[PDB]
């Protein structure tokens, strides 16, 4: 199924993705889509964060929901 | 240690000691131990910093597993930085952490100090209290840095208005000390200062 995902630069990302794929599975989709790497990655859904190892399925993320993409981690 | 991690160190130390910035005083490292396991760190203040004119002291460990891991290092003199922990003196610096290479040496982590020093990264902090000083109150932050710069690293002599603040909480009996810390952590304000003293 098609999800959107929603970039500081206007730029959404579509990605193809099951509902049982974590957040983590998402993230690594988008580092192959867009180079990023995954610890830099914030996903950002119905107001808050969600955490790597829960699938979208228990965050009720469905066909063409949107995603929001927070670009930091740096943490030296 | 292992014969790579020896060599490497006694390399490094000796590299320093017949530096440039060694001779010029900018960065010194000494021996501590017999096994080269510890060693104890100096860097001078950069010059226009509110660290100028202070030395500081540091706590240096080298890990069995060196040169593929960085030193441990912590500041034993007392600084006001946003990151270093204005408590224990400990580090946040990306050389110290995921971004070190086995390349690196002692004398480039004495010369990375010394640029954090002049060059801090707010966004990425050690101490919080300090971090949002520097970014909301500059010249706050500024003033405070180089009174713990005097007091601390054996700096020049710091701004008059902040020391009457401090003669006020020591005329009530409590600690230079203590007063010097509550003053800097409460932002220069008497009240909350006096309170948090009242508490101790």
């Amino acid at each position: 199924m098609q999800i959107f995902v929603k970039t500081l630069t206007g730029k959404t990302i579509t990605l193809e993705v099951e509902p049982s794929d974590t957040i983590e599975n998402v993230k690594a989709k988008i580092q192959d889509k867009e180079g990023i790497p995954p610890d830099q990655q914030r996903l950002i859904f119905a107001g808050k964060q969600l955490e790597d190892g829960r699938t979208l399925s228990d965050y009720n993320i469905q066909k063409e929901s949107t995603l929001h993409l927070v670009l930091r981690l740096r943490g030296g | 240690m292992a014969n790579i991690a020896v060599q490497r160190i006694k390399r490094e130390f000796k590299e320093v000691l017949k530096s440039e910035e060694t001779s010029k005083n900018q960065i010194k490292v000494d021996l501590v131990d017999e096994n080269f396991t510890e060693l104890r760190g100096e860097i001078a203040g950069p010059p226009d910093t509110p660290y100028e004119g202070g030395r500081y002291q540091l706590e240096i460990k080298i890990p069995e597993t060196y040169p593929f891991n960085p030193p441990k290092v912590r500041f034993i003199t007392k600084i006001w930085h946003p990151n270093i922990s204005s408590v224990t003196g400990a580090i946040k610096l990306d050389i110290l952490a995921d971004q070190w290479a086995a390349a690196m040496t002692l004398r480039t982590v004495l010369l990375s100090l010394q640029a954090l020093l002049a060059a801090a990264e707010p966004d990425d902090p050690q101490d919080a209290v300090v971090a949002n000083q520097y970014k909301q109150n500059p010249e706050m932050f500024k003033q405070t840095a180089r009174l713990w710069a005097h007091v601390y690293a054996g700096a020049p002599v710091s701004s008059p208005e902040y020391t009457k603040k401090i003669e006020n909480l020591c005329a009530m009996g409590f600690d230079r000390n203590a007063v010097i810390v509550a003053l800097s952590s409460k932002s220069w304000d008497v009240e909350t200062a006096t309170e948090l003293l009242l508490s101790n």
